[PDB]
């Protein structure tokens, strides 16, 4: 998630994994998904 | 673009105090 001149933007990407530790070492890339004109002067999150 | 309006606007209903931030509050 990125906030840059009103423009938010949301690059993802889904993928397969087994393990349960952690984030696992390899390599993979996250395409734009979404680009919203929002405008909000925006400071912090917090998910559901 | 802009053009005179005082023929459709004037009559006190228009106020004012990053790029493209509106500041709504007050």
């Amino acid at each position: 998630f990125k906030n840059i001149d009103g423009y938010f933007k949301i690059y993802s990407k889904h993928t397969p994994i087994n393990l349960v530790r952690d984030l696992p070492q390899g390599f993979s890339a996250l395409e734009p998904l979404v680009d919203l004109p929002i405008g909000i002067n925006i400071t912090r999150f917090q998910t559901l | 673009i802009a053009w005179n309006s005082n023929n459709l606007d004037s009559k006190y209903n228009y106020l004012y105090r990053k790029p493209f931030e509106r500041d709504i509050s007050t």
